[PDB]
């Protein structure tokens, strides 16, 4: 339960 | 309390297919991601399939793509593995996982973990154990069962029908020259207690359909 | 890919003392505000469990002896004091970027006192004789260290090729472990001989254990 | 004899004292074997005290001397130590060292000391 990294997928 | 129950799993030909169920409960299943995690028996844990919460985003590890495939169902809260085209490496314990998904701009950790289901990837025929007794001065002794020449794992023993757990030792499975796996299950009581309690071991192999209870007792002599 | 290396493969840390395993990503797994770095411990016969989250956050109902630590490649998980159920083994997992992938774990043993295995043998069930084999058992019962030597004496020769150890996990609560020997004869061959003996050395032992019995006798 | 022993430094001491005892090798070098002292009271069991494995591999201990006992060794004067310190009534003994001849650390204690006499006992 965090904000995805920025490299995460769509 | 979050529950994740997995079934399906069990002894399947290399080639063959078999499809793993797990039953969600406690949560709001579409408002998660799931995964499939396995376990190979040198213990490596490796994600198998990702599913977004609402089911338009999946991932595959490269080695499972166009065998396997992830799916979910709303309606009975169930997430599922079809699984194809099995091969050696897939034998694994194969865990039901909340989480995992770092979809839709969002990171959810893998917070529950299921028992897990076993897969074994083999042409060998199912074999069910025999159960044998392990029968017994200072002011300690042992009893146990050996349960001989199954396949494939797991086997499953309590005693006393799970009302005696303490000092209970199920050791892990050997693999005998003969490609069956053997354990034995021991319990260390009061010397006192023989003749008095009745020790009872129940083994429970579910690839075979063999239940058994065998009373274990001390020989009259 | 990202590939994880923890660090050590396994450790012993004394009761009350502090457990240190590392974990390195082969890329950094940190912006400036998050680490997307996790701890897993997997006991005994369960499942793995979340223990800390994004490198640094206890996962809810987790002990607060256990924490996480670090940023960009270098990661720690701490537990301090190590309790007897902290037995297990420690995974490290990133969720930087597809794919998700785990380090290859960490074994954390908790050292006690000595304690010397008790001994006990068991004959052939005359059902399992019936049948054709036998199997002569011999176990070794709550012991600490994990390192013990079990011999087969049948009539005083020594025993080759013929037997298989299996050994418990470290118990989560008197942190000992258990281990069988079992020597496997034919029918036959079992009733050639008299005197089946298991003859067993562990460092809390000042000479060795023998348990015996003679085929037939009570 | 591949390995002899020589414990010394035992003697008489006042509750709450300390001693340290050696155990001198000749024969075989030590570097490779662990190193465990054992006890003997008065018409007892010999009983496990304390090892000190391999340097990197640990020093272990039983119950009745944890945080009191420490072993240690030097390799280079094939000599290991047992310090005693808060000694008790109870650890009044006949102290040996035996010397471990599997290097998997199994307990194949083939030579012993004659021993070394420590009595724990007020006097003046």
């Amino acid at each position: 339960q965090a904000p995805a990294s920025p490299a995460a997928p769509a | 309390e979050v529950q994740l129950v997995e079934s399906g799993g069990g002894l399947v030909q290399p080639g063959g297919s078999l499809k793993l169920s797990c039953a969600a409960s406690g949560f709001t299943f579409s408002s998660y991601g799931m995964s499939w995690v396995r376990q190979t028996p040198d213990k490596r844990l490796e994600l198998v399939a990702t599913i977004n919460s609402n089911g338009g985003s999946t991932y595959y590890l490269d080695s499972v793509k166009g065998r396997f495939t992830i799916s979910r169902d709303k309606a009975k809260n169930t997430l599922y593995l079809q699984m194809s085209s099995l091969k050696s490496e897939d034998t694994a314990m194969y865990y039901c996982v909340r989480g995992g998904s770092i979809y839709d701009g969002y990171d959810y950790a893998m917070d529950y973990w299921g028992q897990g289901t076993s897969v074994t990837v083999s042409s060998a025929s199912t074999k069910g154990p025999s159960v044998f007794p392990l029968a017994p001065s200072g002011g300690t002794a042992a009893l146990g069962c050996l349960v001989k020449d199954y396949f494939p794992e797991p086997v499953t023993v309590s005693w006393n029908s799970g009302a005696l757990t303490s000092g209970v030792h199920t050791f892990p499975a050997v693999l005998q020259s003969s490609g069956l796996y053997s354990l034995s299950s021991v319990v260390t009581v009061p010397s006192s207690s023989l003749g008095t309690q009745t020790y009872i071991c129940n083994v429970n192999h579910k690839p075979s359909n063999t239940k058994v209870d065998k009373k274990v007792e001390p020989k009259s002599c | 890919d990202i590939v994880l290396t923890q660090s050590p493969a396994s450790l012993a840390v004394s009761l009350g003392q502090r457990a240190t395993i590392s974990c390195r990503a082969s890329q950094s797994v940190s912006t400036s505000s998050y680490s997307y770095m996790h701890w897993f411990q997997q006991k005994p016969g369960q499942p793995p469990k979340l223990l800390i989250k994004y490198a640094s956050n206890l996962e809810s109902g987790v002990p607060a002896r256990f924490s996480g630590s670090g940023s960009g490649t270098d990661f720690t998980l701490n537990i301090h004091p190590v309790e007897e159920e902290d037995t297990a083994t420690y995974y490290c997992q990133h969720s930087w970027e597809i794919p998700l992938t785990f380090g290859a774990g960490t074994k954390l043993e908790i050292k006690r006192t000595v304690a010397a295995p008790s001994v006990f043998i068991f004959p052939p069930s005359d059902e399992q004789l019936k049948s054709g084999t036998a199997s002569v058992v011999c176990l070794l019962n709550n012991f600490y260290p994990r390192e013990a030597k079990v011999q087969w004496k049948v009539d005083n020769a020594l025993q080759s090729g013929n037997s298989q150890e299996s050994v418990t996990e470290q118990d989560s609560k008197d942190s000992t472990y258990s281990l069988s020997s079992t020597l496997t004869l034919s029918k036959a061959d079992y009733e050639k001989h008299k005197v089946y003996a298991c003859e067993v050395t562990h460092q809390g032992l000042s000479s060795p254990v023998t348990k015996s019995f003679n085929r037939g006798e009570c | 004899m591949q390995v002899q022993l020589q414990e010394s430094g035992g003697g008489l001491v006042q509750p709450g004292g300390s001693l340290r005892l050696s155990c001198a090798a000749s024969g075989r070098t030590i570097s490779r074997y662990a190193m465990s002292w054992f006890r003997q009271a008065p018409g007892k069991e010999r009983e496990f005290v304390a090892v000190a494995r391999r340097s990197g591999d640990g020093a272990f201990y039983a119950d009745s001397v944890q945080g009191r006992f420490t072993v240690s060794r030097d390799d280079a004067k094939n000599t290991v130590y047992l310090q005693m310190n808060s000694l008790k009534p109870e650890d009044t003994a006949v102290y040996y060292c035996a010397i471990d001849s599997d290097t998997f650390y199994s307990g194949s204690y083939d030579y012993w000391g004659q021993g070394t006499q420590v009595t724990v006992s007020a006097h003046h």
